[PDB]
């Protein structure tokens, strides 16, 4: 048998949300002059000159 | 030196890179690096700003801007391939030459060839 009381329930949710999918989309990056980049060592990546 | 004025301006409202600019001829093209991945409206604001910058100066220009190819007059590129325009003519000419006959076959037949590379059988 179908009891309409029995069959209320009150359903949960949050109101209101956005989401999004491409986090790094946010994310504005720039390298440093390539002359100027250095390596795991701390030292420039080419030094010749 | 145009060139160089008209980016100045355009920096004022978007931060790039100038990679290069070449002059070739009858077609200018500069590459602008950004700090984010180009979009649709950093397109169309750049070739308007490049558009209304210029007519400051009184030079009516249509800014075409590309992420993929351009199209100048000795050629042009798509899909990372590039084209030749293979329009020279065969039977008929600009202006009448200082040359014979004979040499104006030597001709035909050379542009022919030239069309025939470039796509034109």
């Amino acid at each position: 048998q179908f009891d309409f009381r029995a069959s209320m329930h009150m359903l949960t949710s949050n109101l209101t949300f956005t989401v999004y999918s491409d986090l790094l989309a946010f994310v504005s990056a720039d390298t440093v002059e390539p002359i100027n980049a250095v390596a795991f060592d701390n030292m420039r990546i080419m030094n010749e000159l | 030196a145009l060139i160089k004025t008209v980016l100045s301006r355009i920096s004022n409202k978007y931060s790039f890179a100038t990679k290069i600019i070449r002059v070739d001829g009858d077609d200018n093209y500069a590459v602008l690096q950004f700090n984010t991945e180009v979009t649709k409206q950093m397109v169309q604001d750049v070739s308007n700003d490049v558009r209304e910058t210029y007519a400051r100066m009184n030079t009516k220009v249509k800014a075409l801007v590309s992420t993929v190819g351009i199209e100048i007059a000795k050629r042009y590129i798509a899909g990372g391939k590039i084209f030749f325009r293979a329009g020279i003519n065969l039977l008929n000419n600009e202006k009448k030459g200082q040359s014979t006959q004979w040499d104006q076959a030597a001709v035909l037949y050379s542009n022919y060839i030239v069309n025939r590379l470039r796509g034109f059988e």
